């Protein structure tokens, strides 16, 4: 409604003139905005007659009632507003090119926190790990063999692995003069290795926001 | 309050600039402030928009004072009926918002794993030291092995008796390298939850969406009847930002800048030669988003005066070569005043932990030397 | 419009002329839009994902298994 | 207070510093020799802490990946009357800072700042073909017209910001259309460029002619452990 | 250790390839330069839009 | 082709069109005939397909 001391409808409006078989009501919105636009290019006068027999459109008993009922007949040469096109509305009436797209669509609300799947605890290739398998029967290889020269079987094997993973597990360190550092280079690509798989999966972690595509009805 | 013509003093940099050419042109001057504080629009009554000249720009226009030395913009309105001198000082609309202060997150240790996985994690620990001690005890104890799995998934030196089976040796090894991958989850975990952890983002700009599609739980107005009010009833598209500023739009650019302080107002819209001031005196407020209404200041004078030409020739000459600098960095740049970091919410998780285990051990030695007693 | 009024075609070119220059998108942007219109958050997956926590146990279930089964090999002999 | 109470336990059912050196080793890497203390209620409590240690040093690591994350941070001038500037011969001084000579900023300058013109005349007769822009990596600061320094940041390959925004310029000025003395051209004109800044004027015409790439950026840089 | 860890997770975390051009709003397209060869289909309604 | 994605919102929302002469008296008919069959039941089945 308008104002007491409005009076005309304020800008950005018109003068809805709801009638029936009086007030001052302002109409405005987008199709309201597209009627203003309209007239200004094409360069007519309107004349806002918001209907109240009804709804946008409905067949009763072969009689049309709402804006589709007015259209038909003669009372008002215009129905803009929220109008959908089908076979019936277009077959009695003449309608023109579609300004906004509908439809019947699917809402869905969006799967909140993408969880990461069963595979994620792998940020290295598999060929990263297969060669990281392979370097350490190498290395234990080397280890047991410079002993042997200057015991230790599979201990070189345990003790291997267990530097690669967190270091607090019990393991017997085969003592020499060259073998420890063998050791000691294992160990600082175990820091490095370890280093490096915590931090790819820092950037794995971060997921984003997954939502069901159907699709489409 | 008298509310009569109380005698004040004034000063800063409009009356450091009027003094200025007060000396250079022979003026004799007498201030006088604006009966009420309003910088001057257009108002309509009784069918008259020319009619109200709301503010100080109706004071200069009647012809009360002839000149309006003030921080009056240079538009289009104004600029009509009055004639302005050359801008003594460029500037532009911006928006300023208090500072967030970046308070952080995880107010427990263990957010990062859901309740399930610690009591997955928990039995885990217990079967597979139970199967140890079994297929130690198969020959193909109890506190040996529960003191080991324990020791390997803490990262303990306490670990002791190591398997000696192959089958319980291969299983301990798994079980460490399942240590290592739990450990280095929590941890990258963690780091991805603190570094996607920061404040919502500022405003920056007019074109943000937040003010684009106005909201009540933002309250972000101007001061009224100043040129931000003409310059967005002029615009079309800022349609929606209008009625929402009208709203809430306050009296004065002082009484403003104390709702942003005070949390009431959420984002003032005003000229950044005056705001950058404010943000920079007041260490509360920071100004973001970029100048959208890029104009300048004016000393307006009446239409038929004849002080404009060397009005405007003396700002060129002395403000803007060699007294715009001493000016502006006296009054206006002179006066100067992260991640977050876990303090107590990472701590508090964890020392209850520490102090929940010291009574539990309290007890457990009574009990122990109890048992021990018989 | 009514069945074969006159407007039908300076209406058409009139709407045809605003999709190329404003209509949906100034108009449709000052009444039909709302906060979040694009929005794309990254979030910090919380680490229950049950799925991660199965794949895990998983391979430690058959690294169990595996054990079981060599301990029988040796106490065969 | 964990290992006071650790070591009261022991005493109840040796170790006498041994328990403080235990405690500190585990909250750091476990790699450090030490004596175990045997007991059946005081591994509890080295287990209690452990876990604290683990839990500590991931929360620990975990900050430092956020605090690693930096940005591009831009030498703040005061704006031509920093001290930098004025007085350069006070700290040490920055990279000689030069412009083109003989032509209008030159003559301000030095009418203005005869004290910065002595020292910034170290290289920059006339023209130099503003080739300082590309060859902005052994002097510091480059001194000329706003209006053109704007236009060839925002152009230029990559970018470079300029030490400049609504103030920090010294005698700003416009750019007008000379019309003759009074000429009545003068009022029209002066309304119309006036209704221009209210609807499009620089927002549409000065991003179509005076847009570079990146206009505005504020970009998340890997910070490298230098960081001398 | 720890310092190179959470260097090498800042440097993982961004680290990733250039964003796409999202719309024909983007700066790249805005401010073309011979880097960048975009195009259309000669004599279609994009040459007309 | 797994080789290419589109990026980008659409800026010139428009459809397609059976294009026919002015004097055309097959305008009524063909619009009926894509409003009832095409865009009932018949545009899942051509599109899905
Ligand atoms: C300011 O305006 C006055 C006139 O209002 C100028 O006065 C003239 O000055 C010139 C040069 O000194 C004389 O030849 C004229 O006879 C003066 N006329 C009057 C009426 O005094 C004055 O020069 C101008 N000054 C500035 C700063 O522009
Ligand atoms: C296709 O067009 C024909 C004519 O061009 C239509 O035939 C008319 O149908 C109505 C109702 O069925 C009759 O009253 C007319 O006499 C028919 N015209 C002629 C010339 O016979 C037909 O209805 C149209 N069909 C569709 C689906 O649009
Ligand atoms: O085209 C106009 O007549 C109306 C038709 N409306 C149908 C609503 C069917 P429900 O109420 O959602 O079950 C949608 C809006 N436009
Ligand atoms: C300006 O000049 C007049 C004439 O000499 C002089 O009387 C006056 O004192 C000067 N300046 C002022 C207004 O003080």
């Amino acid at each position: 409604p308008a104002d007491p001391i409005s009076g005309t409808c304020i800008r950005d409006s018109v003068p809805c003139r709801s009638q029936l078989n009086p007030e001052k009501r302002c109409c405005k919105g987008f199709c309201i905005d597209i009627l203003k636009r309209l007239a200004h290019t094409i360069g007519f006068s309107y004349d806002l007659y918001l209907v109240t027999n009804g709804k946008h459109g409905k067949k009763i008993d072969g009689v049309w009632n709402g804006m589709i009922g007015e259209v038909f007949y003669q009372r008002a040469d215009m129905a803009i507003g929220s109008l959908t096109i089908n076979e019936e509305r277009s077959e009695i009436v003449d309608f023109s090119v579609p300004f906004v797209e509908t439809g019947i669509s699917v809402m869905v609300a969006r799967s909140n926190g993408t969880v990461s799947p069963s595979a994620f605890l792998e940020p290295y290739s598999p060929a990263v790990w297969v060669m990281m398998f392979v370097m350490c029967l190498t290395v234990v290889a080397v280890t047991v063999f410079i002993f042997e020269y200057l015991f230790t079987i599979g201990k070189s094997i345990w003790l291997l692995w267990a530097l690669v993973f967190n270091n607090s597990v019990p393991v017997e360190n085969p003592r020499g003069t060259t073998s420890k550092i063998m050791v000691l280079v294992w160990a600082f690509f175990a820091v490095i290795f370890l280093a490096s798989y915590t931090a790819n999966l820092a950037a794995f972690m971060i997921q984003e926001e997954y939502v069901d595509t159907v699709s489409g009805l | 309050s008298p509310r009569h013509t109380v005698p004040q003093c004034c000063y800063g940099f409009c009356i450091d600039l009027l003094i200025k050419l007060a000396r250079t042109m022979n003026f004799t001057y007498e201030v006088h402030l604006v009966a009420d504080g309003k910088f001057g629009t257009q108002e309509r009554v009784n069918n008259s928009n020319k009619k109200e000249w709301n503010g100080m720009m109706g004071e200069l226009l009647s012809g009360q004072a002839d000149m309006i030395v003030a921080p009056l913009t240079i538009n289009n309105e104004r600029a009509q009926y009055i004639e302005f001198s050359k801008p003594f000082k460029y500037q532009g609309l911006t928006i300023l918002v208090k500072k967030e202060i970046p308070r952080s997150t995880l107010d427990s240790f263990m957010q990062p794993f859901q309740s399930t996985l610690w009591l997955l994690v928990g039995l885990s620990v217990h079967v597979v030291a139970v199967m140890l001690y079994l297929l130690d005890r198969f020959s193909p104890t109890l506190s040996s092995a529960m003191w080991f799995s324990w020791g390997v998934l803490l990262n303990s030196g306490i670990g002791e008796g190591a398997p000696r089976s192959f089958s319980a040796r291969i299983l301990g090894m798994v079980w460490a390298g399942f240590a290592m991958i739990i450990v280095a989850s929590y941890t990258a975990n963690l780091a991805a939850f603190l570094v996607l952890d920061r404040p919502e983002e500022r405003i920056t700009g007019i074109n943000d969406p937040r003010l684009r599609n106005p909201s009540d739980k933002f309250i972000y107005a101007t001061v009224k009847q100043s040129s931000v009010d003409i310059y967005f009833r002029r615009q079309v598209e800022l349609s929606t930002m209008y009625r929402h500023m009208e709203k809430h739009n306050y009296e004065s650019a002082a009484e403003a800048i104390q709702a942003v302080r005070d949390n009431k107002l959420h984002a003032f819209i005003w000229d950044s030669a005056v705001l950058e001031f404010e943000a920079s005196q007041k260490c509360d407020l920071v100004t973001t988003g970029e100048l959208f209404f890029r104009s300048g200041f004016g000393i307006g004078m009446r239409k038929d005066s004849p002080w404009k030409q060397n009005v405007s020739l003396s700002i060129l000459k002395s403000h803007e070569n060699g007294f715009m600098e001493d000016l502006d960095k006296t009054w206006v740049r002179y006066q100067e005043c992260a991640p977050a970091t876990l303090t107590f919410e990472n701590m508090a998780g964890v020392f209850m932990l520490v102090a929940g285990g010291i009574v539990a051990g309290i007890f457990l030695i009574f009990i122990e030397i109890a048992y021990k007693r018989h | 419009l009514h069945k074969g009024s006159r407007w039908k075609r300076p209406i058409d070119l009139a709407l045809l002329q605003f999709l190329g220059d404003d209509e949906i998108e100034m108009l449709e942007r000052l009444w039909l839009s709302g906060i979040c219109h694009n929005d794309k958050i990254e979030v910090m997956s919380s680490k229950l994902d049950i799925d991660n926590m199965a794949g895990v146990f998983y391979m430690l279930l058959v690294a169990m298994g595996l054990s079981l089964l060599v301990f029988a090999w040796e106490h065969l002999v | 207070t964990v290992v006071a109470v650790t070591v009261f336990i022991f005493e109840y059912l040796f170790t006498i510093g041994k328990s403080i050196w235990l405690l500190w080793a585990l909250v750091f890497n476990n790699s450090v020799p030490v004596e175990n203390p045997r007991g059946t209620t005081s591994k509890i409590m080295v287990l209690v802490w452990a876990f604290f240690a683990v839990i500590f040093l991931a929360s620990y690591t975990a900050n430092l990946a956020a605090f690693m994350i930096q940005e591009e941070y831009v030498d703040t001038v005061s704006g031509l009357s920093d001290r930098k500037f004025q007085r350069p011969q006070e700290q040490y001084p920055p990279l000689k800072f030069g412009t083109v000579p003989n032509g209008s900023t030159e003559k301000n300058i030095r009418s203005n700042y005869p004290d910065m013109h002595s020292y910034m005349v170290r290289y920059n007769p006339r023209v130099e073909e503003a080739l300082t822009q590309l060859k902005a990596g052994k002097l510091d600061a480059f001194i000329y017209d706003a209006a053109v320094l704007n236009y060839m940041a925002r152009k230029d390959e990559g970018c470079k910001l300029v030490t400049i925004g609504s103030g920090k310029v010294f005698a700003t000025t416009g750019y007008g259309i000379a019309l003759h003395k009074g000429s009545r051209w003068k009022r029209p004109i002066d309304l119309a460029l006036l209704q221009f800044l209210g609807d499009d004027e620089i927002e549409m015409l000065e991003r179509l002619w005076l847009s570079g790439i990146c206009h505005n950026d504020k970009i998340e840089v890997m910070s490298s452990k230098l960081d001398i």
